């Protein structure tokens, strides 16, 4: 059962990718 | 050095390419 | 082949369709010829 | 194929389509 | 003008300077003209020059004495070139008119007036003209509905086309009676571009071809009439850029449709294009193999339809996915294959076994024998087969450098539409040569987060 | 002139080079 | 020998586009 | 004006090449085999080297 | 001073650059050149590979090549002076000394130009970011024209200078090594095409953010401290089209650095490997179920299967040294084929 | 009465509607071209999820022998793929409602179709997404030619080269090693690395990433003395400044040194515009490459070309790297021929 | 299946027919410099 490690790793990845979208910290203008 | 590059660069390339053409016409 | 008559400008016409090629690179010398290029 | 498909893909075509004209009106 | 200074532009984008000059524009594009007729000429008499009487067409690199012979000119039954006197002909008549164009492009390139506006009223143009531009359209429209009709009427009643499907082997036909049943013609039209529909490429006799000459050219001129005497809706003045960098694009956009378009009829159909001339087609020559193989171990006692391949399938014939008897091996992808030579052998539900056990002839099997072994595969420098193949037979099949060449060409033409639309757009609204350091949008936009 | 000796010396490039695509065809090199 | 003249024609081409722009070039 | 010792010199290495090959001294120099000098009338295989340090006297057979 | 005045003289602002690393970069740089070119056009590799290796035999630019040594001559530096070909330049030449020339010359090149980047960044005032970008490359060439060979039989199965030549390293380490499948040489692909994307994206944003500091339509004429692009607007755009954003330029610049030469380090580590043949050529889970299992299939045994067929048939040809005799029935291959 | 017809239509129904896709104020925007993307993607996204975690072994070459590409199914990260259609099936739409279950659409490799046909789609509506929202930014446009390049790409390798050779089953398999295997057979069959176009592609790529290191590492060194030490100097730069943030002449001087003077470029706009240009042309040309050899017009064939005076051949490495391609050739799909000639 | 097939017939011609004329609702005056 190796695939629920590989299934872990990705869901963490596209987390990490849908955390870094929506949940980013705006730039602001000078 | 600007000649010593340029000559360096220039002389074997003709002297190459010469070869080559020549080199177009040796049949089997 | 070629007719009989015309056999004689074969060689000629085998230079006729590189032609347009040769009106591509003129352009380049004309422009070059000006200033520009 | 059946007359099911062509009637569902005029209907909502025609749908759009009317909701265009208005806009365009 | 004619410097960066009077025009924007530099002496590459040279060209677009020419974008408000009528004169020097219709000068260009006749000179052009001049130099596609050039080409046409030229290339003919070059192909008719190196030409060799008792070779097929494929065999020599000829593309343009193909669609001669298509046409029906010096053809004997079977797809003999016998006469080889009007391709030169054409030629020739290309070549000196290549000349007459050549002609005007200089001169109204050069020697005439840059604007057609002032001396002019007819000629001359405004892209913002939308009646003009639809005027322009609708006469070159007209001009290509006489075209098909062209077509028509060399198909109908000057010796007619050559016919692939001729009961009777290849042979010039005249079409007596064309398809102008629209269900027909437009089911060619409505149909799915995936295998075994095929779209337009799917046209396998040329009645549908002619009759859909017809109705192109009816389309075509009643069109040109409807622009002439017309001016754009409300509608279509709201949605489309009216420039000349736009109407480019919009060309552009539908040449790259068209390339793709006659890519996959070079690739696929062998009615327009009649593999006595073309060469066969890639399923055409997998198809021939199998065929060929078939035709040997048959004759070596096998009972074919009895014959189990490795994999479990039939080694020579097995079904396609919806019933169909066909040919086994990769070549069961190839299964919509229609040829001359072979559906004599074909019947109701596919391949008539016993036609193949009984009926199949010598002429048949040197068929399949010459189109596997001139299969459309070959290098760049035309070293004939497949990839790892020895230098000895120098061939590329014309379909492979009709389809790759324009697709080359399509898919550039795309990039081109692409990059002429957008710039359309940025030019129209206002800020093609950069962005107003005193209008920023964004400056004036609330912050996305 | 400049643009003169550009042609004239680009004529003679590419004329070696297509020395060289013929040599392709000949000699050496051809499969002949 | 028709290499001789293929070679002669094709240089009498060549050279046609340069000879036009010089010729104009001196106007 | 310096297109004269450049006229008498470019060709000059030009025709220099030419001649190092259509002389065949390139041969002799780069040992490089002729079209008729791959196989001779007694080996009919490939003249590898397999002596390291004796790479002279294989090649001199 | 003696010294003082040879660094004056050497560091002269010249049309080219010179310097203390010039003396060590011009030399070696213009012999690898050289001897490229000299043996693409001259020199033969039939005694040590049995292949036509030069235009004056009929190769073209794409099968010419300077090929690798002798397999008999080892990991021999193959001096000219040398035991093996003892002073006779043809006898080195028909060796392969001109691969050992090349190889050493080149690297030594390496060495002086990375020296060069260092030494003008010093002389002008600048970071020396330019030299350790360069430290790339250098790994890739150390570890695979130096290293890779050093670990395996000879300098023979180290690349050959020459297009083909390198196309058949490919396809060689391919075939032997299952290169394609070592996680290094991935993390190298995604370096290289991530470099090209990075370079791609940044020339296609800069150009068309472009501020409107002139009236023609060519902007190139139109260019200060003030920038050239809009980079708030850039901003926007790739954040409501991508999700994310620079918003940084030097992190962006920095990072169209770093990206490409970690693909190159990387990769080189995976070489590394292959030079020991510590490949990473199966997986061990999947060849026991396979051996237990005739109906189970993946495109890696699929791809094991092709190794196997390149490693055959090429074997024979390309190691002509080992006398292979592959008879024809030993052949692996599949039906009708 | 000029080019732009500048005109609203007054807070209708469907211009709100018109208003809040083409809005610039989303956080993703949305255009028309989003209106066909996102659910392309969706739907892609979503088949091609479920199908690498969960699906079962599909019949890529017809010839009954499934192919196992899912995780559940014996395979990791590096092996998985979503195995191509049926070789039985060819160029023939294969939607699921054409087939008489889902078992039997998963078997023939019916999601391989769904997910490439909507990919493409949904990639092609994200190339227009990037132009409109270039225009309603007020940017100029060619942001999308530049991705234009990529799209192409993955139109070669999912749609014109099966096109070409007549079955979906030659597309390239959405995995790792089934892209290893696609390139493996390619090079067999076409000689890919002979034809000068993917050269170009190479030179595409590595001179890509050696100007994107090269620009990266000038620009790097360049920059000016705004932060203190052992602190991030990106913190020397901040969003929206005007002020340039590196030296340009000492980039463009050091460039300068390093080969010779007027190898250096002085306009950074030409720099940019090089930038962007060598990798799209690049790329262009081998997605030209991928479709052309799509239709078998192969890279340069050498093979046997130089001949000795007696006649024998003289092999090259041409001639080597034709034995690893023949190698590739007779061994790939070794159940799936029967006759001599490989032509499809 | 068939009620499938209608499902996604739907849906193709919805987004469609959003996109055309969606996209002829005087497209070229969404610009910021209106
Ligand atoms: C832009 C990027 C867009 C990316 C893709 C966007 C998403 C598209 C989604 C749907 C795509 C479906 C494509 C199917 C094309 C195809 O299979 O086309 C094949 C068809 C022909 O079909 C064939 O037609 C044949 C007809 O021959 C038959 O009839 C003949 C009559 O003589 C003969 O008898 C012959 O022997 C006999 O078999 C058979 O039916 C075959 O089975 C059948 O496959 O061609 C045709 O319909 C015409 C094809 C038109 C062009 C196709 C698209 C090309 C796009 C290129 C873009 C490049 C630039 C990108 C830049 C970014
Ligand atoms: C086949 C394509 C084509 C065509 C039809 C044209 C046509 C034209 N170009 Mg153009 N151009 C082209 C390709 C082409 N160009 C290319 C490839 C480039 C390189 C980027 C340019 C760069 C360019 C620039 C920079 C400019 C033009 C301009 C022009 C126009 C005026 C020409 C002029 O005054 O020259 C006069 C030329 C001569 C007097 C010498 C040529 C005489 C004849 C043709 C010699 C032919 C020999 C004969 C046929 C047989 C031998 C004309 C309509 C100009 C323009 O629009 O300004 C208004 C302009 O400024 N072009
Ligand atoms: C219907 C065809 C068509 C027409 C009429 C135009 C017309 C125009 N284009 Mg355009 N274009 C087209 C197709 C077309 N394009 C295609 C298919 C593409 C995609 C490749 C482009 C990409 C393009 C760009 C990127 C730009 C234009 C621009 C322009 C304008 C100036 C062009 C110019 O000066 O050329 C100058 C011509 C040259 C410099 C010659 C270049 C030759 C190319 C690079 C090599 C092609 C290889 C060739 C096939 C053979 C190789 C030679 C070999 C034998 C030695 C003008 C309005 C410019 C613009 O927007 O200005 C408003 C501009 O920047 N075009
Ligand atoms: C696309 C085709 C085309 C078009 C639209 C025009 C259009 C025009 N030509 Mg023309 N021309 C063409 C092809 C074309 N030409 C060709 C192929 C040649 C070579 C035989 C000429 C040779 C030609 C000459 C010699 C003259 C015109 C002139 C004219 C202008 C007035 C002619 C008139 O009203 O009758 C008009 C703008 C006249 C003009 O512009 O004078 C100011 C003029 O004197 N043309
Ligand atoms: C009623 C007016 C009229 C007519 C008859 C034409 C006719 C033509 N124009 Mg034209 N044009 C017009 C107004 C008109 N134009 C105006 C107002 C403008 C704006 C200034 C232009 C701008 C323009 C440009 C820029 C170009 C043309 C071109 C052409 C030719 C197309 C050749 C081709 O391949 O088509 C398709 C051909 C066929 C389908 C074959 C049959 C066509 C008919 C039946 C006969 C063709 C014979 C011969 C070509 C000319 C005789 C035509 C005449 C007897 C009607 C054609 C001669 C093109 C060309 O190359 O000109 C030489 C071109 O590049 N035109
Ligand atoms: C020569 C080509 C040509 C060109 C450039 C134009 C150009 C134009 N026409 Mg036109 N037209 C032509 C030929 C042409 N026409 C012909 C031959 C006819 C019939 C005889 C018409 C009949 C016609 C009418 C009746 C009207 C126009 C209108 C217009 C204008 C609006 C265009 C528009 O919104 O299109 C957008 C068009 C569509 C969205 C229609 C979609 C086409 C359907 C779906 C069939 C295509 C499906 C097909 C099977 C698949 C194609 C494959 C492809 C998608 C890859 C524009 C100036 C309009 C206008 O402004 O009035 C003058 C108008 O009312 N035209
Ligand atoms: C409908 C629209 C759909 C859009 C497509 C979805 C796009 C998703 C993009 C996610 C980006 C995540 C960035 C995280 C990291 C992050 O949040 O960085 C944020 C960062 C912002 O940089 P700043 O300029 O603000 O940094 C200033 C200082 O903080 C620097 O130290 O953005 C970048 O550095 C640009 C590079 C992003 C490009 C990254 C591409 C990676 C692709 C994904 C690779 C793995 C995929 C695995 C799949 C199994
Ligand atoms: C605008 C311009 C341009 C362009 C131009 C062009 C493009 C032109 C063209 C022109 C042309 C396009 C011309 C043509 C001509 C043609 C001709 C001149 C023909 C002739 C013919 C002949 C001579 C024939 C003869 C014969 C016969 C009769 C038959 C038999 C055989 C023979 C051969 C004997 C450029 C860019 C450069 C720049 C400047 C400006
Ligand atoms: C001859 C022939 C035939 C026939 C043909 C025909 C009859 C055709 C037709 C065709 C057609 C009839 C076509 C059409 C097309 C159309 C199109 C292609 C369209 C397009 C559109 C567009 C492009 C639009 C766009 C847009 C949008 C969508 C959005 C808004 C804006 C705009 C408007 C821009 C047959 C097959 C029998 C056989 C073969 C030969
Ligand atoms: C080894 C050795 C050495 C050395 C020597 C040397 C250093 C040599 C050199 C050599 C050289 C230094 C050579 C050169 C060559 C060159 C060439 C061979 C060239 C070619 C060219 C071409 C082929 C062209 C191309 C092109 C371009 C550039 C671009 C555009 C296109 C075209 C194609 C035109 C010594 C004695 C010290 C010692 C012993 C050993
Ligand atoms: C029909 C005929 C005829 C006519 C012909 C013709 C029409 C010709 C033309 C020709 C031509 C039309 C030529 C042209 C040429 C051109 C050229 C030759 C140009 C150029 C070249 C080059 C080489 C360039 C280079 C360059 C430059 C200067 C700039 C850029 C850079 C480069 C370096 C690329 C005759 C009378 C014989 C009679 C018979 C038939
Ligand atoms: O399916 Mn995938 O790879 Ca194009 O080639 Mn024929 O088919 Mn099969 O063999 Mn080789
Ligand atoms: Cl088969
Ligand atoms: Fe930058």
């Amino acid at each position: 059962m190796e695939a629920l490690v590989y299934v872990f790793l990705l869901i963490g990845t596209l987390v990490v990718i849908f955390f870094a979208i929506f949940f980013r910290d705006p730039p602001r203008i000078a | 050095f600007r000649w010593l590059a340029i000559h360096g660069l220039a002389i074997p390339t003709v002297f190459f390419f010469g070869a080559i053409t020549a080199m177009q016409f040796i049949q089997r | 082949q070629l007719p009989e008559t015309y056999n004689i400008f074969a060689p000629i016409i085998d230079i006729m369709p590189v032609i347009p090629i040769l009106f591509l690179l003129l352009a380049f010398v004309w422009q070059a010829a000006v200033g520009f290029r | 194929l059946l007359a099911a498909a062509l009637a569902l893909v005029a209907v909502v075509f025609a749908v759009v389509l009317a909701l265009f004209a208005a806009w365009a009106a | 003008g004619r410097s960066i200074e009077s025009t924007g532009f530099a002496w590459w984008s040279g060209n677009a300077r020419l974008i408000n000059l009528s004169g020097k524009l219709l000068g260009a594009h006749v000179a052009h003209a001049g130099l596609i007729v050039f080409w046409t000429g030229a290339m003919t008499l070059f192909e008719t020059s190196h030409f060799i009487p008792e070779k097929p067409l494929y065999e020599q690199g000829m593309i343009l004495l193909p669609h001669l012979a298509t046409l029906g000119w010096g053809v004997a039954p079977g797809g003999e070139i016998v006469n080889t006197y009007p391709y030169f002909a054409t030629g020739v008549i290309h070549l000196v008119s290549s000349a007459v164009l050549g002609f005007g492009g200089i001169y109204h390139s050069i020697v005439g007036p840059d604007v057609l506006e002032d001396s002019f009223s007819f000629f001359g143009y405004d892209w913002r003209d939308k009646n003009k531009m639809t005027t322009i359209l609708g006469i070159h429209l007209i001009l290509l509905g006489i075209g098909a009709f062209l077509l028509v009427i060399k198909a109908l009643f000057i010796g007619g086309i050559y016919d692939t499907w001729a009961p009777g082997g290849g042979d010039i036909r005249f079409i007596t009676n064309p398809t102008l049943n629209p269900a027909i013609i437009f089911s060619y039209l409505l149909k799915s571009p995936f295998g075994g529909e095929g779209w337009i490429v799917g046209v396998n006799n040329m009645e549908d071809v002619i009759g859909g000459h017809i109705w192109i050219g009816v389309t075509c001129v009643i069109g040109g009439i409807w622009h002439i005497l017309t001016r754009p809706f409300s509608w279509a003045r709201r949605a489309f850029v009216w420039s000349g960098e736009a109407y480019l694009s919009y060309s552009l956009g539908a040449l790259a449709l068209m390339g793709q378009t006659a890519a996959e009829y070079a690739w696929y159909n062998n009615t327009v294009y009649p593999s006595e001339f073309y060469g066969p087609t890639a399923a055409e020559a997998s198809q021939a193999q199998a065929f060929t193989f078939l035709v040997r171990d048959q004759r070596l006692g096998a009972n074919i339809a009895s014959t189990q391949g490795p994999t479990g399938l039939g080694k020579y014939l097995m079904r396609s996915p919806t019933g169909e008897v066909i040919l086994g091996g990769e070549t069961m992808r190839f299964w919509d294959l229609r040829a001359p030579w072979l559906e004599p052998l074909r019947s109701s539900n596919g391949l008539d076994l016993n036609k193949i056990k009984n009926d199949i002839q010598p002429w048949q099997e040197r068929r399949a024998a010459e189109y596997m072994t001139h299969a459309p595969l070959g290098s760049l420098n035309s070293v004939g087969g497949v990839a790892t193949e020895i230098n000895s037979v120098n061939y590329v099949s014309p379909r492979s450098w009709l389809t790759t060449s324009h697709f080359f060409l399509g898919f550039f033409i795309f990039i081109g539409h692409l990059w002429h639309a957008g710039r359309a757009r940025a030019a129209a609204a206002g800020f093609e040569k950069g962005i107003n350091r005193e209008n920023e949008p964004v400056l004036s936009m609330r912050p996305l987060d | 002139p400049l643009w003169l000796v550009v042609t004239f010396g680009g004529i003679v490039v590419l004329t070696v080079l297509g020395i060289f695509i013929y040599g392709s065809y000949s000699g050496l090199g051809s499969s002949l | 020998w028709q290499v001789i003249v293929q070679l002669v024609f094709l240089a009498l081409i060549i050279t046609t586009g340069p000879v036009i722009i010089v010729y104009l070039s001196t106007r | 004006r310096y297109w004269v010792i450049h006229s008498i010199t470019i060709p000059s290495l030009f025709i220099a090449g030419w001649l190092f090959v259509s002389t065949g001294l390139a041969y002799d120099v780069f040992g490089t085999p002729r079209p008729n000098e791959y196989f001779s009338e007694n080996r009919q295989q490939v003249p590898l080297i397999n002596d390291r340090f004796n790479a002279r006297e294989e090649l001199d057979d | 001073g003696w010294f003082d005045l040879l660094d004056d003289w050497l560091k002269r602002d010249r049309f080219v650059f010179i310097g203390w690393s010039g003396i060590l970069l011009f030399p070696c740089a213009y012999l690898a050149l050289g001897a490229w070119f000299t043996g693409t056009t001259f020199v033969s590799s039939w005694y040590t590979h049995g292949l036509a290796s030069s235009y004056l035999e009929g190769c073209n630019f794409l099968t010419a090549a300077v090929s690798s040594p002798a397999n008999s001559m080892g990991h021999s530096l193959l001096f000219l002076w040398g035991p093996e070909a003892q002073g006779d330049f043809t006898r080195w030449c028909q060796i392969g000394g001109l691969w050992t020339f090349t190889a050493l010359h080149g690297s030594f090149g390496l060495i002086g130009f990375c020296l060069r980047q260092f030494e003008i960044a010093r002389l002008v005032g600048l970071r020396p970011y330019n030299a350790i970008a360069f430290s790339g490359p250098i790994a890739v060439f150390v570890s695979v024209f130096l290293l890779y060979p050093l670990g395996q039989a000879s300098w023979f199965f180290a690349p050959s200078f020459g297009v083909a030549a390198i196309f058949r390293f490919l396809l060689f380490l391919q075939g032997f090594h299952n290169w394609t499948l070592n996680p290094f040489h991935m993390m190298g692909v995604a370096g290289i095409l991530g470099g090209a994307l990075l370079c791609a994206i940044h020339g296609a944003t800069v150009e068309n953010t472009l501020f409107e500091d002139g009236e023609a339509s060519d902007t190139f004429r139109a260019f200060q401290s003030e920038e050239t692009y809009s980079m708030v607007t850039a901003n926007r755009f790739w954040s409501q089209i991508f999700g994310v954003a620079f918003a940084n330029k030097r992190w962006l610049h920095f990072f169209l650095l770093f990206v490409p030469v970690t693909g190159l380090w990387v990769s080189s580590i995976g070489i590394v490997g292959l030079a020991l043949n510590l490949r990473a050529y199966d997986f061990v889970s999947q060849e026991i179920r396979a051996a237990e299992d005739p109906e189970f299939e993946t495109f890696y045994t699929k791809n094991i299967l092709l190794n196997e067929g390149i490693r055959a048939w090429m074997a024979a040809q390309d190691q002509p040294h080992e006398n292979f005799v592959f008879p024809e029935e030993v052949l692996p291959r599949g039906n009708a084929l | 009465m000029t080019v732009t017809l500048e005109r609203r239509e007054s807070t209708s129904l469907w211009e709100r509607f018109c208003s809040w896709i083409t809005s610039t104020e989303n956080r993703l925007y949305i255009g028309w071209f989003g209106v066909l993307m996102i659910p392309c993607l969706l739907t892609a996204t979503t088949v091609f999820i479920i199908a690498f975690i969960a699906a079962p072994p599909v019949d890529i070459d017809g010839i009954r022998e499934p192919v196992s590409g899912s995780l559940l199914y014996g395979n990791n990260i590096i092996t998985g793929a979503v195995v191509p259609t049926s070789n039985a099936i060819g160029l023939h739409l294969y939607p699921i409602w054409e087939a008489a279950s889902l078992d039997e659409w998963l078997y023939n490799g019916g999601p391989y179709q769904l997910v490439v046909l909507h990919f493409l789609l949904g990639v092609a509506a994200y190339m227009g997404r990037e132009w409109e929202l270039s225009y309603r930014l007020g940017m100029r446009p060619w942001i999308c030619v530049a991705f234009s390049a990529p799209v192409a790409a993955a139109t070669a390798v999912f749609l014109i080269y099966p096109i070409g050779q007549g079955s979906f089953s030659d597309g390239m398999p959405l995995g790792i090693s089934g892209t290893f295997n696609f390139m493996l057979v390619f090079q067999a069959e076409h000689n890919i690395l002979m034809h000068p176009f993917h050269m170009a592609g190479v030179a595409g790529v590595f001179g890509g990433a050696l100007f994107s290191a090269m620009h990266g590492s000038l620009v790097t060194s360049s920059l000016i003395r705004e932060t203190t030490e052992n602190e991030s100097p990106n913190y020397g730069y901040k969003l929206g400044q005007e002020e340039e943030t590196y030296n340009i002449v000492a980039a463009h001087g050091y460039f300068g040194r390093l080969i010779f003077q007027y190898a250096s470029f002085n306009n950074s706009r030409a720099l940019h515009f090089f930038l962007g240009l060598w990798p799209v042309v690049g790329i262009w040309l081998t997605s030209i490459g991928i479709s052309t050899m799509a239709f078998n017009l192969n890279g340069l064939n050498f093979n046997q070309s130089i001949v000795d005076s007696q006649g024998r051949v003289i092999n090259t490495w041409a001639d080597i790297i034709n034995r690893a391609n023949l190698g590739i050739e007779v061994m790939h799909e070794r159940n799936a021929h029967n006759f001599p000639l490989d032509l499809a | 299946m068939f009620t499938l097939k209608i499902f996604v017939y739907s849906c193709v011609a919805f987004f469609c027919s959003l996109f055309i004329f969606g996209f002829l609702s005087n497209d070229p005056s969404r610009n910021p410099n209106r």
